[PDB]
RNA sequence: AAAAAUGUGAUCUUGCUUGUAAAUACAAUUUUGAGAGGUUAAUAAAUUACAAGUAGUGCUAUUUUUGUAUUUAGGUUAGCUAUUUAGCUUUACGU
């Protein structure tokens, strides 16, 4: 959880096209509990534009 | 425009020979026995040993410039069977598969005009 | 283009979507076809499921297994691992997922890359147990193409299953991690690393 | 890797111990009049386009 | 290894005959249950490395301006099979 885990995250997760929480434990590795958080946060015009459903899968994605 | 080594095959049972020579055969060349291409030691006469065996006969015949070939089959023969074992078949088809040409085919199985008293004993071989 | 104005607004989103049009109105089954000659005839492209369930009288008649919608001989397999055994609605809440994680990853016609994980994933040159003795050979003979596709779904389900199995990956991300790499097939998948592994146990025996 | 796609004409007789094999003619779709008689493994009919990369082994009737 | 430039009977660097200084670690399960009489016969690989005899080529060869450095790096065997454009084991050799 320290401060090169959220800014590795946000500069890596705007045009980063396919995402989830199995996407942040295999790419940014530790956590998951937290992760469904610094993704979803916001939803400022520059994070993720989704075709996500319920709970049970959260399949997110590109602002553009 | 081709040359002719003579084959000089044979397969009883429990073994088989691919055995090239000259067409006269007082000289010889690449001889290949069964066991050689099978160490199970079990099936020494296998429809296969013969198979990878013949291919030795066109490795060491397509080595010393044997284009092509004439081809001899022998049983046991003798007293014995004169019922060709597995071998000779698989060889006669793998040998055609190995670029080789083929010519003049015929048995030679040594036949007797009787006489040498066959083994076993009167009441026979018996399990 | 004409919103019905019936109290009950039954959608103008799922009314312009499925009035103008047939087919499951996420994926359009509409200029998507099959590219091989053999597995046409024996893999429905689609009679319209407007969802991905038919009672299903598919095994009385010795053939109709054919007439069976591919998508719903799939959800059909998954049907397992035994504990689920029975659950179709868990198996369509999973493959209604799968078709979004192919569309999203490639950018394809994903119901086609669903179909190209069929013909490519089929074992042709296959063996049989000649009886034969204590030991004999698996006379090597090419399945009909009937059987083939029976295997082409059967295979795929026994290797994208271990992948969730102590796994961070929720079969929705391993199924689409098998079909994209199983059509490109590749061998990062499980068919083209058994399909090939049966060709390759036959090519000898033969 | 040369694939010869051969069409089944005449489904013949059942074989094998366990009935795992039908026999099979086949008409070569892609050279019609050739009409070889291989084997296959399946629950077959007439018209199962059949797939062979082995052109040709012509097969003989297996307990 | 990028830059110059003092030179050393004008200058640099491709191996061939020798013979030796040294790495494969071992430990732990497992071997008859504590504790060593015989990892018995076998044995070394060619590896860094340097000098004779020099097919090379006169054999050793420097000062000083670079960028933390600019250089290039990453992949290699052996055995079964009638799946022989493929299946099966995976550095064995008494374990």
């Amino acid at each position: 959880l320290d401060q090169e885990k959220y800014d590795r995250i946000l500069k890596e997760v705007p045009t980063y096209r396919y995402v989830s929480v199995s996407v942040l434990v295999d790419r940014l590795k530790i956590g998951g509990s937290l992760a469904r958080i610094a993704l979803r946060h916001l939803e400022k015009e520059g994070i993720i534009k989704p075709v996500s459903k319920h709970s049970k899968q959260a399949i997110y994605t590109r602002a553009t | 425009s081709q040359v002719f080594g003579v084959a000089r095959i044979y397969a009883s049972f429990n073994d088989t020979f691919v055995h090239v020579t000259d067409l006269s055969g007082k000289e010889t060349i690449a001889r290949v026995t069964g066991g050689m291409k099978v160490k199970a030691d079990r099936d020494e006469s296998s429809p296969y040993a013969a198979m990878l065996a013949a291919q030795d006969v066109a490795a060491k015949c397509k080595e010393v410039g044997i284009t092509a070939v004439h081809v001899k089959i022998r049983a046991t023969g003798g007293t014995r069977t004169k019922t060709p074992g597995p071998g000779g078949q698989a060889a006669l088809r793998a040998l055609a598969r190995s670029g080789l040409r083929i010519g003049r085919i015929e048995d030679v199985t040594p036949v007797p005009s009787d006489s040498t008293r066959k083994k076993g004993g009167r009441r026979g071989r018996r399990l | 283009f004409t919103p019905v104005v019936l109290a009950t607004p039954i959608p103008e989103e799922v009314q312009q979507a499925q009035t103008e049009i047939k087919l499951f109105n996420k994926w359009s089954f509409e200029e998507v076809e099959v590219k091989d000659a053999s597995l046409v005839d024996y893999v429905q492209v689609a009679q319209p499921i407007f969802v991905a369930h038919t009672a299903g009288r598919y095994a009385n008649k010795r053939f109709r297994k054919a007439q069976c919608p591919i998508i719903e001989r799939l959800t059909n397999s998954l049907m397992m691992n035994g504990r689920n055994n029975g659950k179709k609605l868990k198996a369509v809440r999973i493959i209604k997922h799968t078709l979004d994680i192919i569309n999203v990853l490639t950018d394809q016609n994903p119901i086609q890359v669903v179909v190209d994980a069929i013909t490519n994933t089929g074992p042709r040159e296959d063996t049989t147990r000649v009886g034969g003795g204590g030991a004999a050979r698996r006379q090597a003979v090419d399945v009909s193409p009937l059987r083939r596709v029976n295997q082409a779904i059967a295979l795929l389900t026994i290797g994208a299953r271990e992948a969730a199995f102590r796994n961070i990956k929720t079969i929705a991300e391993t199924l689409a991690e098998e079909l994209i790499n199983a059509a490109k097939g590749s061998s990062t998948s499980y068919a083209i690393k058994k399909k090939d592994e049966l060709e390759r146990v036959a090519k000898s025996n033969r | 890797t040369p694939v010869t796609l051969a069409k089944v004409i005449k489904v013949l007789g059942r074989t094998g111990s366990r009935g795992g094999v039908t026999q099979v003619r086949v008409e070569f779709l892609e050279d019609t009049s050739r009409t070889i008689v291989r084997n296959v493994k399946g629950p077959v009919r007439e018209n199962d386009i059949l797939v062979l990369m082995e052109s040709e082994r012509e097969a003989r009737r297996l307990r």
